[PDB]
Parts: structure tokens; C-alpha cells; sequence
């Protein structure tokens, strides 16, 4: 348009189509995270990281 | 305090004992678990003293053993050098010479004119100092009475005497005797202590009896040295203990009957001791509440690091207390790559260890 309208520039009218990461990408962060951590945890306790992998999963 | 023989029998815990070895005591846990329940007649700390090469540890034994108390045997210097699967770090031969080889009592008797030597000086005190956490938490837990050889309060005679023959440093003698306070206050006094008193001579006699290749043969054995045991036992050290606990002394071990000790520690009752809290005497030991009592348990029960952790006093200002960084550095690449302290105990797979994947466990005050 030529038409600065401040609804329909607001307006949901799509185009917003998300990647193959969009949703994905919390999952496998938090996710990431928490593995991390419990490498974390058995890094600092002298076990090793992988060891005690009920702690990853959980 | 009582003997089986007059008790006709052995004596019986008055409740389940807690497996404070295996188990992690808990704010909670003292709530939902009373502390001076379990307690009784016995649950005390008989310290004992004497001059060195007094062979007391086999009285110990047996005082323990006709009483019903724990032995707790004596200091055992090795036990840095020994690990979960034993083998002495002492092998690891002068690969970092200057201030990483070892030193047991056998170096210090063949050579107390080594710096390095102040090293056990001070973590010989640990040593004791540690045990006696070990004993009360086995009395808090299980209500059983105590004996422990020697104790962290007696350990600073051997410090000023092995300082006033000079082998340790002026810097060292401040060193130990300023840590001592930070650490000594926060223990426990035994209830009775029993110290056995022989002359220098007629200990020179025994040690020689004892015919040990690191002992008999070396040099550190003068008469002053082995004399100032005696001047720091009698008042320096003596004292003190003399205002909390309750002194006995017989003339010494050999001699000394156990049965008659026997039955002179059990004439000795402390039931006349209940009398005015503010005494001065057993005053380490008047709990007023069960949960004080439990402050006492958990602090001992779930605190043993913080007791530990106190230790941690930065002092850079004595070379012979320093390390070399670089070779500090080697150092730690020595421990941790030998055999068997890659981990934590139980985790050192390399050497041994299987159910791991799924193992996360670590138990109570487990070392690291
Ligand atoms: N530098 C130093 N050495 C000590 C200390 N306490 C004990 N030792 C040394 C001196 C002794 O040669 C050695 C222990 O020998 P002992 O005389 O205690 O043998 P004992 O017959 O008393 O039986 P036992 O030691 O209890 O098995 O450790 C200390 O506080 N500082």
C-alpha cells in the first residue's frame, strides 16, 4: 500500500513460517544444559562424567 | 566407666546405635531422631598420656577392652600415603625431591635437621586432631565410650620440644602454636585423663626394648628431648587438662595394674560432678536440652569438612611451608595420575572399580 496503517501493519497476516530450529531449538538447549550439568557435576566431584548416567537422563 | 567384671557380664546399648560411618545426618533426621536417647553411663572420652615408648597402647587396649570402649589406635602418619588400594605413595621415589618426598617418623628419628620435617610436625596434629572428631562422632552416634592413645591437646608437648632442641623453625613454632587456637577450640575436653609417668631413663630402657631399625639406632634420643616430654607433660600440658577432666596418675603402664586402674576410674564417679552447671569442670559437657544434644551430633555428624576446612590458614611467609609451584604442579600430576587417584574412591575404575554408569553415590565425610 501507500497507506502507513498502523492496524494492518500489526495485523497477524503471516508469513512468519518457522525453521526446522524454530521450535526445536528450547528442547535442545535446556536439554543440553542439564547433560552438561550433570558433566559438570561429576567434573567437580572427581566421577566420571559419563558414569551415573541416571543423572544425565534425569 | 564401669567394668563388665563388676557388672557380672557385658554392658548392653541402651538403644539402636545410628550408622553414622554409612549414613548422613540431617536437621531434619535430628528432629525426627533424638541424640541423647542412646546415651549412657560410658558415652566419655579417657584420654591417655605418658612419655614416649610407654607401650600404652596395649594398656588402651585392654582398658577398652574390660570397660567396653573403642580403641582407636594411634597416630598413623602413613595414611597420606596410603590410599583405596593401599600401596605407599612413599614408593614414588625422589622424583620431585626438594619438598615432595615423603616423611615418616623413620626420617624424622634418622634426621630431624630437615625442613621438610615440619611438614608432619603440623599435619601430625591434624592427624590426632581429626581422630578425636572420630571419636566423638562415634560417642554422639552410638553412646559408647571412647579411649583415644593421644590426643590433639597433648600434641603441642612434642612441638615445643622438638622446637626447643631446635630442629623446627622459630617461623614454625609460631606457626603451629597460633593454628592450634583456631582449630583446638573447637573441641570437645575428655572427660578423664590418665597420664603414666616413668623417668627418662627407664623409658630409654624400653624404647631400646623396642629394637626398631629407624628408632633404636637413631640419634634424636637425648635425654633432653626425651626428658622435655616430662616438663610438658607434668605442668604445661597437664593443667589445663586438670581443670576440665579429671586426672589420674600411677607411676605408669608396666606397673600400672589394669584392674586396680579399673577400679580407681570406676570410684570415680562424676554423678558428684552434677552438681552446679557453671563448674568449670566437665563444662564441655553439660548439654541442657536434647536439642542441644543434636547440635552437638549434627555438628560433629554433618560438619566433620567444616572441621576440616578450618585447617585452611594461608601462611606463605615460612619457606620450608612453601612449595615450589612448578614442582607443586608436578606434584599434583604425580598423585592424580598414580595408580589408583584418578577419582574419587570407588570411581577409580582403572584400578578396579565396576557398577559405574549407573554408581553415584559418596559416602558420608568420604574423604574428598
Ligand atoms: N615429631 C613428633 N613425633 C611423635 C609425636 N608423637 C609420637 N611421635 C613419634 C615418637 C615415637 O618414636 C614414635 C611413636 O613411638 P611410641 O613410643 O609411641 O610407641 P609405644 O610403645 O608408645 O606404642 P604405640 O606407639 O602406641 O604403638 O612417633 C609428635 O607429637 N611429634
Amino acid at each position: 500500500s501507500a497507506v502507513n496503517d498502523p492496524l494492518e501493519l500489526l495485523t497477524n497476516k503471516g508469513t512468519h513460517e518457522p525453521s526446522f530450529l524454530s521450535p526445536i531449538w528450547n528442547p535442545i538447549a535446556c536439554g543440553v544444559a542439564g547433560v552438561g550439568a550433570a558433566i559438570f557435576i561429576n567434573w567437580g566431584f572427581r566421577k566420571p562424567v559419563f558414569s551415573g548416567i541416571q543423572k544425565h537422563i534425569a | 566407666i564401669s567394668g563388665k567384671t563388676m557388672r557380672g557380664g557385658p554392658r548392653v546399648p541402651k538403644a539402636a546405635p545410628y550408622p553414622y560411618k554409612t549414613k548422613k545426618y540431617s536437621v531434619f533426621n535430628a528432629i525426627f531422631d533424638k541424640t541423647s536417647k542412646r546415651f549412657d553411663e560410658n558415652s566419655k572420652v579417657i584420654c591417655v598420656e605418658g612419655p614416649i615408648a610407654a607401650g600404652k597402647s596395649k594398656f588402651a587396649k585392654e582398658l577398652a577392652e574390660e570397660l567396653d570402649m573403642e580403641y582407636y589406635p594411634a597416630v598413623d602418619l602413613d595414611l597420606i600415603y596410603i590410599n583405596s588400594y593401599g600401596y605407599d605413595m612413599r614408593k614414588l621415589d625422589p622424583q620431585l625431591p626438594p619438598s615432595c618426598r615423603s616423611y615418616d617418623v623413620r626420617n624424622f628419628c634418622l634426621d630431624p635437621s630437615h625442613d621438610l620435617a615440619a611438614q608432619f610436625q603440623i599435619r601430625m596434629y591434624m592427624l590426632r586432631y581429626s581422630q578425636y572428631i572420630d571419636a566423638l562422632q562415634h560417642v554422639l552416634s552410638t553412646g559408647q565410650g571412647v579411649v583415644l592413645e593421644r590426643s590433639p591437646y597433648s600434641d603441642f608437648v612434642f612441638m615445643e620440644a622438638m622446637f626447643r632442641q631446635g630442629y623446627l623453625s622459630r617461623g614454625a613454632r609460631s606457626v603451629y602454636n597460633e593454628l592450634r587456637q583456631n582449630t583446638i577450640g573447637e573441641l570437645l575436653k575428655p572427660h578423664l585423663v590418665i597420664y603414666l609417668d616413668l623417668p627418662v631413663d627407664a623409658v630409654k630402657k624400653q624404647i631400646k626394648a623396642r629394637n626398631v631399625d629407624y628408632e633404636v639406632q637413631s640419634k634424636v634420643f637425648s635425654d633432653a628431648y626425651l626428658s622435655d616430654l616430662e616438663q610438658l607433660y607434668k605442668q604445661q600440658y597437664l593443667k589445663d587438662i586438670s581443670t576440665h577432666a579429671e586426672l589420674l596418675i600411677y607411676d605408669w603402664t608396666a606397673g600400672g595394674e589394669t584392674e586396680v586402674v579399673v577400679e580407681d576410674i570406676e570410684r570415680i564417679d562424676f554423678n558428684q560432678f552434677e552438681a552446679d552447671i557453671h563448674n568449670k569442670k566437665m563444662l564441655d559437657w553439660r548439654f541442657p536440652l536434647e536439642a542441644e544434644w543434636c547440635e552437638a551430633r549434627i555438628k560433629y555428624c554433618h560438619e566433620k569438612p567444616d572441621l576440616m576446612n578450618y585447617f585452611n590458614v594461608p601462611r606463605f611467609d615460612v619457606p620450608e611451608l612453601v612449595r615450589s609451584a612448578d614442582d607443586g604442579k608436578v606434584w599434583r600430576d604425580v598423585w592424580f595420575n598414580a595408580p589408583g587417584m584418578k577419582y574419587r574412591p570407588g570411581y577409580n575404575a582403572d584400578m578396579g572399580d565396576e557398577g559405574l554408569l549407573t554408581k553415584t553415590k559418596i559416602g558420608i565425610n568420604q574423604g574428598i
